[PDB]
């Protein structure tokens, strides 16, 4: 599996998600 | 008292201060809380240096003692300087470059030195953060990548490198950072550190998205967990083996120490890193706080937590390398156990330790010629307790081994991890708040584009440079810029600081305003440190810089696997086109001060 990329993976998913949830909240405080 | 004219006018009013408080609750950001103010602050002076920089200097330089060194020089550089630091924000309402180019708007270059050396402490601080989190992707797995060595091709020995060195010595530099023999000799762009680099800035972007409103859940979390997993390693650390033969070896006094013009120098210049002085940082932080907010006790809150939490972290660390200092002295007197079984025919649990030396002259009075092919060792401690690591070593070399003989070695290895990671968290934050409002006063982007769009363009266009460091010589560049570029800039520019309030906006204006906020116009310990002894204290810390910089023979440490006698340590003194990277990193944040000085003076005149 190489399971440092697994780890990876799972932190890199919601830190992109957090960014996703942070962006269209700022367009709801308009 | 230097004659500026036209200093009203320019800057806000003492009895206009009680209304621009009920119209800048809109237009500029706000704390929510006072403890939301104190802990992003902790998080700015607290981090990275307390771990590998501040304990191998608090023994290097005379342990036990240095406290002391250390310790007055920050009740007169420190204390002073960061009450003054908290005090010009407050009042002056803006970010750094907003507060210089108030007074004596042809000044302005402390502005720009600020955001010059934030971006560059900032820019190398974001790749080991990079390398912390390469560590802690490869912990959940039971034997550790970095505990055994691998097999070559036909599975019969061991990799000739790893065998040579030690297995931990070889996942940094051939699986982490796949070193070169030079700074002249570069690769690719190693895609796994890349990766990495992106993780980080990704990381760091989120959390500081919407300038202030997000950073502050974000500090709470970031700023507490660092101090109780430093608790737990504290009381782990002291039950092991060797624990409290670390201790003892980091406060034996050596007074010799302190009569050297070398030991002041990095005792001084810590200070200035031990807090977040001369950043920028710290002046749009207290920027945002009330008009009557007390100033002069968070300065020594502030301060007393700093001083308190150095001594905490080496308490920590030195547990640590008492413990690798005691199993590596057993596992080498049990190897000189070992031979002798192996020639004399003798029983087991025959020979100890507290019979060594007795049973050295039984066995070459019992029989000559079979005494001198036996290789012993001269192993003892206060030599094992005595390597010179520092700066990276102490994490990825020296800690991380002794996690390995632990007895659950992939938990304690993602507590040690996570806890530097929320550490250089901190410090990030406090950087980034350093770059971003100074390019916001200069308006280098319209009034549209809100707040995601500027902080976006910051941690994309700091990761593209970011690139150097991933190379195959990428660990010889940021052992490169570090130092100098933080140490110079960081001592010049916390002087005119110190001197364009008390000299040039006027130290008895700055009284009045003081007292306006607290009342109670400060102490005669106040007025004489701001003054006359720490401005002459800083002088004498860069007086000792062009001391300590004609004479030390500037070298750097390669790794070089094939050379002969390879694994002791290597100095091969750097290029000469390296002169030209010192000159940029060091000098024109430092020559930006005057510089800019001359350019106005010669624009109206
Ligand atoms: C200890 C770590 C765990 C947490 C500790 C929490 C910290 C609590 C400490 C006290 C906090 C409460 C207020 C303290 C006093 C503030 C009052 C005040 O300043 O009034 C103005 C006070 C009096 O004002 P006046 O009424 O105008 O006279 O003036 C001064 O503050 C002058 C004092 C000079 C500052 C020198 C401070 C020395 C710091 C010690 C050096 C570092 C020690 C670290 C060693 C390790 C220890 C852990
Ligand atoms: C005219 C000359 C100037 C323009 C020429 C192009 C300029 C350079 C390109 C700039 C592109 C971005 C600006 C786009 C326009 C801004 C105005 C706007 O968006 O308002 C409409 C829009 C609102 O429109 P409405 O719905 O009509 O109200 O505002 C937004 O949607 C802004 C959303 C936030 C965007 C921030 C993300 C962009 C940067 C991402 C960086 C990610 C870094 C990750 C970490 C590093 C990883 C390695
Ligand atoms: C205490 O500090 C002194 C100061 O450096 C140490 O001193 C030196 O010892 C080396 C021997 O390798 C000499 O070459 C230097 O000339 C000495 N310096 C001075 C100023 O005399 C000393 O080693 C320290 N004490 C201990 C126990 O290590
Ligand atoms: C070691 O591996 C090489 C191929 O990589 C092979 O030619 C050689 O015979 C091997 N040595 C032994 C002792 O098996
Ligand atoms: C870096 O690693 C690659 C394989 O991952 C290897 O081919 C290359 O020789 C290494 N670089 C150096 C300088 O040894
Ligand atoms: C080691 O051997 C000597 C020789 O007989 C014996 O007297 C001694 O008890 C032995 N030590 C131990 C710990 O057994
Ligand atoms: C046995 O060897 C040691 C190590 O050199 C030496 O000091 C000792 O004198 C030798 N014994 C005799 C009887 O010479």
């Amino acid at each position: 599996v190489s399971i440092w990329l697994i780890v990876f993976g799972v932190v890199m998913g919601v830190i992109v998600v957090g960014i996703v949830i942070l962006i269209f909240t700022g367009i709801r405080d308009r | 008292v230097l004659p500026n004219p036209g200093l009203d006018a320019r800057i806000p009013s003492l009895a206009e201060l009680e209304t621009i408080e009920q119209e800048e609750a809109s237009s500029r950001p706000k704390w929510d809380n006072k403890a939301q103010y104190m802990l992003t602050c902790l998080g700015f002076c607290v981090g990275l240096g307390n771990v590998w920089r501040f304990p191998y200097l608090c023994q290097s330089h005379g342990g036990g003692a240095f406290m002391i060194p250390f310790l007055i020089l920050l009740v007169l550089e420190g204390i002073p300087l960061l009450y003054l630091e908290f005090a010009i924000g407050q009042r002056l309402r803006r970010g750094s470059l907003g507060v210089w180019s108030s007074i004596h708007p042809a000044l302005k270059g402390l502005g720009l030195a600020s955001m010059l050396t934030s971006f560059m402490v900032g820019l190398y601080y974001n790749t080991i953060i990079s390398w912390i989190m390469w560590y802690l992707f490869n912990s959940f797995q039971e034997p550790l990548p970095w505990s055994d060595c691998p097999l070559n091709e036909n599975q019969t020995g061991y990799v000739d490198e790893c065998a040579r060195s030690s297995p931990v010595d070889y996942f940094w530099y051939r699986e982490t950072l796949n070193i070169s023999t030079s700074i002249s000799d570069s690769g690719s762009i190693q895609w796994w550190m890349l990766l990495c680099l992106a993780c980080a800035w990704s990381v760091l972007y989120m959390c500081t998205i919407r300038g202030i409103e997000t950073t502050g859940k974000a500090v709470y979390i970031t700023s507490t967990l660092p101090y109780v997993v430093l608790t737990i390693f504290l009381i782990r650390g002291l039950t092991l083996k060797g624990a409290t033969n670390g201790i003892v070896f980091l406060f034996t006094p050596n007074v010799t120490e302190l009569a050297q013009p070398d030991t002041w120098l990095d005792a001084g210049a810590q200070v200035f890193f031990s807090f977040s002085l001369a950043f920028g940082g710290l002046i749009s932080f207290s920027s945002y706080n009330s008009v009557h907010n007390n100033c002069e006790k968070d300065s020594v809150i502030v301060s007393i937590i700093n001083g308190f939490t150095s001594v905490y972290v080496a308490i920590v660390v030195y547990s640590v390398i008492g413990f690798r200092a005691t199993q590596r002295y057993d596992d080498c007197f049990s190897t000189n156990i070992l031979t002798l079984i192996n020639g004399f025919d003798l029983p087991e649990g025959n020979v100890t330790q507290e019979n060594f030396v007795d049973m050295q002259q039984r066995c070459n009075a019992s029989d000559p010629a079979a005494y001198a092919q036996l290789v012993f060792q001269t192993c003892d401690i206060n030599a094992f307790l005595s390597e010179a690591v520092e700066g990276t070593g102490l994490a990825f070399i020296v800690f991380t081994e002794a996690i390995t003989k632990m007895p659950l070695s992939p938990l304690w290895s993602v507590l040690f991890f996570i806890m530097l990671f929320c550490l250089g968290l901190s410090s990030m934050f406090g950087n980034m708040e350093g770059v971003v409002v100074p390019l916001q006063d200069l308006r280098v982007i319209p009034p549209k584009w809100p707040k995601e769009v500027l902080t976006g363009l910051i941690c994309l266009g700091t990761f593209l440079i970011g690139f150097i460091f991933t190379l195959n010589s990428g660990q010889y560049w940021l052992s490169l810029l570090d130092s100098y570029a933080g140490s110079i800039p960081l001592l010049i520019i916390a002087f005119c600081e110190m001197f364009s309030v008390v000299y040039v906006y006027g130290v008895d204006r700055f009284n009045k305003d003081i007292e306006f906020m607290i009342g109670h116009k400060p102490n005669i310990f106040w007025q004489v440190t701001w003054r006359v002894v720490s401005p002459l204290l800083m002088l004498i810390i860069f007086l000792f810089f062009f001391v300590v910089e004609v004479s030390q023979e500037l070298t750097y440490s390669i790794w070089d696997p094939g050379y002969e006698e390879f694994p002791k340590s290597q100095k091969i003194s750097y290029p000469n086109w390296v002169y030209v990277v010192v000159v940029i990193v060091a000098g024109v944040p430092s020559l930006t001060i005057p510089g800019y000085a001359i350019y106005k003076l010669i624009r109206n005149h």
